[PDB]
């Protein structure tokens, strides 16, 4: 071609003129006409010529710039790298990208089991009697099973299998309407020192190229026959001593006299069950490890030759909370991302709320024998329909999704431990959540039969420790299926000041302490303790990483010296401007007087309630607090919110003479109100109890609409940490407790629906007699209790807002009366108190009360950082 | 099945007005028909 | 399959002096052949 091909290309417009130019400009008309009709747009093609010339560089820059720590210190409870930022000259750095990059062990705890069951030997009954040598009166021995017909025996060589071929000694394990074993018979025995454990969890160690157990250190080759005749060899057992164990299991149903001794008649018996599973794994975008917030461990990101400080942190915000917000507010959460490990927190939707709608079983599910027929005649063969057996299938289903999912997650109050095995007493670790087993008649499926209804005691449980935390699922399997699991992290930079900035030429340094307390930066499924149960994370190797864009250097100069302008100067603000306080509501009370004295309130942009409990919110700041022994979602920095549907009262109240609710706005006056447990005499709105100035009220601040008419609103303003996808509404119904005449009530032992069929109280076996029930009361049919209602409002993952407007609208950022002289020039003393409901334990309310952050990093020289830091409202300084 | 006799050459009384055996071109329909109408007592041979 | 795993019959000793002889020790259970069973086609 042509050493220009300039024209050779244009011919195509490949890389010239748009169409809307080249076009005859009659055709352009036509075609800006009927477009709506015929379209001829989708054929003339345009263009696309990227820019040539002062947009990359020729002779420097990396792209993914690799900084070594200058500094590095093992205090077992943080890792402070020290850095040494050298973003170069012509060169900026645009400080979102800089990961840093963790390296290092990580054990988790013997209380990890992400096989959600067991998976160890699975398919038993559950009350299996692992082949035993059940010793004893010095009677010596006794029974088991067997099964390779074989047909010679030889003493010291067991089942003959040219020659005889005389099988070998380890491997001896593994009809249609046939088998039928005439012709000797073998198998191997457990020998009677080996702790005889149940069949659903036994596993012992190979030991044995050839595959079966046995001590290195094994076994006897025994006999025994039919007493039709016993003088001539009948089978032979090849016993052996294994190393029996069984990594998941907290048998419900131990024998319980068997002191002392491990194995006896009196304990084949011992229904085995697989232990609660544990996830475990890192915490949603690792709000953990970075010490964020915490004003004593604080990192720092001054100019090298200044070292003063650039990032000022204050105890007040949480920024592993606006960050965790920010993403919401930005992207779509729900798709998980691995190198943040982004995966939001969540709970199956249909067990928290849930549908018990019930099985799907109208013809009895079936059983046959395993081949054709059974048992028979012998005339001139069957006489009558084969031999059968049942089971509702659809219903065995749907009680294992009850009490697997919802009916053992409950608090540890309706949980009554296994008939007499030893436990320990700090109920707080993987040995007495897992060896808590969950009566099935508390939660099964007749419960609440046909209502949408979270059962009431599992109201106050948070949702996000669930076998199904879709997240806490892909943090515990990303990482590994193991107790001992290398990693190598990408934690990214989540302070609003430092986590844009642009870094203009400089040598900055760059320090951040990390966190090594495992159980705060190491979730759970069930809540732990993991420090306690067994639990670490020793870190290695921790390097910065920055992706340079290989800016031109003529122009990256005029960048850098137009980017250092006073006037042109960047500005930050955090995503949740807030000021976040914590007030200690004490257990089993209904209040929670606040107060602040003397404010000057000056762009007070609206409260935010919410509402935590003590053990799982983290101790503040201050390092390894101990009293934290949770291992869940943190309410106070996981952006899960539980605990949020027990409010019921706000009383805004200034000087001491008033009632921001203000003039007469608020329907029920002056006194918000966000529920009407019994007092509904025309004020709570949905069916639910909300009362119509507390949804007024939401939908008027978090959306934006409710002086139009509610209209469910548009799709991208609802986005995951609103107010709409979590206002699930839900009712029931109740026998009257005293007008149905003969209510005798029916507590939760004595009470009888599955007779014989099912437990007696436990998750253990088929004892009884079938009479007919008792417990469920009809609510539903011909002959139905008389029955009372009953109201409830499950809405978590929000905080609820009560924004500081006149119309409590969202008309901008610095709202209508946070601009007033009446509180923009004069200065006021915030008192309020909230109502909320008798919780039971300590639980702290989580006032968000809502400011203007900012600041105004710049770089006026090569390397020098200085910001101001103000936040107003409830401000910093004297 | 399980209907009352069976007469030389003649099948089994499946039953009605003095007799009513039937038809092998299929009548013992098997494929359905037996007892089960009479489950946890079906009670078989009978005589 | 079945609860326990078996039903079986019984079986005594042998220690065999050149004649399976007996065995103290053991005491008069085995069920030659694979476990009981019971199907069930839990997809169709």
């Amino acid at each position: 071609a042509t050493p220009s091909m300039m024209p050779q290309w244009s011919y195509m417009h490949i890389a010239g003129q748009d169409a809307s130019e080249y076009l005859s400009p009659g055709l352009v008309q036509f075609a800006r006409a009927t477009d709506t009709y015929f379209s001829l747009g989708n054929k003339f093609r345009n263009p696309t010529v990227a820019p040539t010339h002062d947009v990359t560089t020729d002779r420097s820059q990396r792209l993914t710039l690799r900084f070594v720590p200058v500094d590095r210190e093992d205090t077992a409870y943080s890792y402070k790298v020290r850095f040494t930022l050298a973003v170069g000259d012509n060169r900026v750095l645009d400080m979102a990208s800089t990961y840093f990059d963790i390296r290092g062990v990580l054990d988790r705890g013997p209380s990890f089991k992400p096989y959600s069951g067991t998976a160890y030997n699975s398919l038993a009954p559950k009350t299996a009697p692992n082949p035993c040598e059940w010793k004893d009166n010095n009677k010596i021995k006794v029974r088991g099973q067997a099964p390779f017909i074989g047909t010679n025996i030889n003493k010291d060589n067991g089942i003959q299998i040219d020659t005889t071929n005389q099988p070998i000694y380890a491997d001896k394990t593994y009809w249609n309407s046939e088998v039928g074993a005439a012709q000797k018979v073998a198998g191997r025995v457990l020998k009677d020192t080996t702790p005889m454990l149940p069949c659903y969890g036994s596993y012992a160690k190979p030991t044995n190229e050839k595959g079966g157990q046995a001590s290195l250190i094994d076994v006897n080759l025994q006999f025994f026959a039919l007493p039709s005749t016993p003088n001539e060899p009948k089978a032979v057992l090849y016993a052996e001593n294994v190393s029996i164990e069984a990594p998941d299991t907290h048998l419900v149903y131990k024998p319980d006299v068997a002191q002392g001794t491990i194995s006896s008649a009196d304990l084949l018996t011992q229904q085995a069950a697989p232990n609660r599973p544990n996830y475990i794994g890192f915490r949603d975008n690792f709000i953990g490890l970075m010490y964020y917030n915490s004003t004593g461990n604080m990192g720092v990101l001054a100019g090298q030759a200044s070292q003063l400080n650039a990032v000022v942190d204050l105890q007040d915000r949480n920024t592993e909370l606006s960050y965790q917000l920010m993403l919401d507010a930005l992207g779509d959460r729900s798709r998980y991302f691995s190198m943040w490990n982004q995966a939001v927190d969540s709970y199956d939707p249909d067990v928290r709320i849930i549908e018990n709608h019930g099985v799907e079983d109208e013809l009895p599910n079936y059983c046959f024998p395993l081949g054709g027929s059974a048992a028979t005649d012998t005339y001139s063969i069957e006489s009558g329909n084969i031999f059968a057996m049942e089971i509702n299938l659809a219903a065995n289903l749907w009680r294992s999704f009850l009490y697997s999912n919802v009916a053992l997650y409950l608090p540890d109050s309706y949980k009554i431990t296994p008939d007499n095995i030893t436990l320990p007493e700090n109920k707080n670790t993987y040995a007495y959540m897992n060896g808590r087993v969950a009566v099935p008649s508390a939660l099964d499926t007749y419960v609440n039969i046909g209502a949408r209804w979270s059962p009431d005691p599992m109201d106050n449980v948070n949702p996000f420790n669930h076998h199904r935390n879709a997240g806490l699922r892909y943090r515990s399997m990303l990482l590994g299926n193991g107790r001992y699991v290398p990693f190598h992290i990408q934690v990214p930079q989540k302070f609003f000041a430092i986590k844009n900035l642009l870094l203009l030429p400089g040598s900055y340094t760059y320090e951040w302490n990390f966190r090594k307390d495992v159980n705060m930066i190491l979730q759970s499924s069930l809540g732990n303790d993991l420090r306690v149960d067994g639990a670490s994370v020793r870190f290695d190797s921790i390097n910065l990483y920055a992706n340079f864009f290989p800016m031109a250097h003529n122009t990256a100069s005029t960048l850098e010296a137009m980017l250092r302008n006073d006037t042109n100067d960047q500005s930050f603000n955090d995503y949740l401007c807030a000021a976040n306080m914590l007030y200690p509501i004490p257990s089993n009370a209904t209040s929670v007087p606040i107060s602040i004295p003397s404010r000057n309130w000056a762009a007070f942009r609206g409260w935010s309630f919410t509402r935590l409990k003590t053990k799982e919110t983290p101790s503040l700041g201050s390092g390894f607090d101990p009293y934290f022994t949770y291992s869940g979602s943190v309410p106070y920095l996981d952006g899960t919110f539980y605990l949020n549907h027990t409010f019921k009262k706000v009383s805004i109240m200034f000087d001491s003479s008033v009632s921001w609710p203000g003039n007469d706005r608020l329907l029920t006056p002056n006194e918000f109100e966000i529920k009407r447990t019994v007092d509904g005499e025309g004020y709570n709105v949905a069916q639910c109890n909300m009362t119509k100035d507390w949804f007024l009220i939401q939908m008027l601040s978090h959306y934006n609409i409710g002086y139009q008419g509610f209209y469910v609103p548009e799709s991208y303003k609802d986005r995951m940490y609103s107010f709409f996808r979590n206002f699930q509404p839900m009712s029931r119904q109740v026998v009257n407790t005293t007008t149905y005449k003969e209510y005798q009530n029916v507590t939760l032992p004595f009470q009888h629906n599955n007779s014989g069929f099912v437990g007696y109280m436990g998750p253990t076996m088929r004892e009884g007699q079938a009479y007919p029930a008792n417990y469920p009361y009809p609510l539903i049919g011909q002959t139905a209790v008389p029955s009372l209602t009953q109201k409830k409002f499950l809405c978590d993952r929000t905080m609820w807002r009560i924004p500081f407007s006149s119309n409590f609208m969202s008309m901008g950022a610095l709202t209508d009366l946070g601009q007033n002289m009446l509180y923009a020039n004069s200065a006021h003393a915030l008192d309020m108190t909230f109502e909320v409901d008798p919780m039971d334990e300590p639980t702290l309310l989580y006032v968000l009360f809502e400011v203007f952050d900012v600041v105004r990093i710049h770089q006026p020289h090569r390397g020098v950082i200085e910001a101001v830091y103000l936040r107003t409202p409830f401000s910093a300084g004297n | 099945f399980i209907g009352t006799n069976i007469n030389k050459d003649n099948g089994i009384q499946i039953g009605t007005d003095t007799t009513n055996q039937p038809i092998y071109a299929d009548k013992t329909y098997q494929p359905e028909p037996q007892v089960g109408q009479t489950q946890w007592n079906s009670e078989v041979g009978a005589a | 399959f079945p609860l326990g795993g078996s039903a079986a019959t019984d079986t005594y000793s042998g220690i065999k002096a050149n004649g399976q002889t007996w065995t103290a020790d053991d005491n008069y259970e085995i069920e030659s052949g694979n476990i009981f069973a019971m199907e069930i086609n839990l997809a169709a």
